[PDB]
């Protein structure tokens, strides 16, 4: 995951304004802040993931 | 009280990507290799590592 993270951060868009380029696809993504939800303790403190 | 804690300073420990607070350890070759560090709080202006 850190190996895409890093090609599609730092040597995505060097690669892709050079002559020539004209399209592109990367196998896995960027970093993101995933944030997993616990359905237990949203029923203990009443809340909804809304 | 926690017994023999260790204490790291402030900006000797940094974070890298995906977070993992790592500090630049140095070996008994004068080697040097950065170790992953399991800070989970902070006295004064030191870490505190619990284990790494």
């Amino acid at each position: 995951e850190d190996l895409s993270n890093y090609i599609v951060s730092n040597i995505q868009d060097p690669l892709s304004r050079t002559k020539g380029v004209g399209d592109f696809q990367v196998f896995g993504s960027q970093y993101s802040m995933r944030i997993w939800l616990d359905p237990a303790k949203l029923n203990s403190y009443q809340l909804t993931p809304g | 009280v926690k017994q023999k804690a260790i204490l790291a300073p402030q900006q000797g420990v940094t974070r890298d990507l995906k977070g993992q607070a790592t500090a630049l350890v140095v070996n008994a070759q004068n080697k040097v290799e950065l170790r992953v560090i399991k800070a989970d709080r902070v006295i004064g202006d030191k870490w505190l590592v619990t284990e790494g």
